[PDB]
């Protein structure tokens, strides 16, 4: 009636996690707000009506 | 039938078709030197934007 109570194993349970997106890992140089780009709009071809 | 038929011709048929001329089309386009470069703040990319 009395010992101190004797502890013996704690573990720290631990797992990782992960992304299913790392794939998409593009780094950068972090410069400028705003960034943009473009396409361009089609020009179907015409009858050539040489009059 | 009479013995004379012999010398009554007889022509193969004929089935055509004519078709005639086709389409010149063209199309065109007309690139910038000054315009062009008050957008594209890079000229790299005005490069790639020709080809």
């Amino acid at each position: 009636k009395y010992l101190f109570p004797k502890i013996n194993e704690t573990l720290l349970i631990d797992i990782a996690l992960g992304n299913r997106f790392n794939w998409l890992a593009k780094e950068q140089d972090f410069i400028g707000q705003y960034s943009e780009e473009y396409v361009i709009m089609d020009t179907v071809p015409i009858n050539m009506d040489l009059s | 039938k009479n013995e004379e038929l012999m010398l009554k011709r007889n022509y193969p048929r004929m089935a055509t078709k004519l078709y005639g001329n086709g389409i010149v089309k063209k199309q065109k386009f007309t690139l910038n030197n000054n315009d062009t470069r008050f957008n594209f703040q890079t000229l790299a990319d005005a490069t790639n934007y020709a080809l």
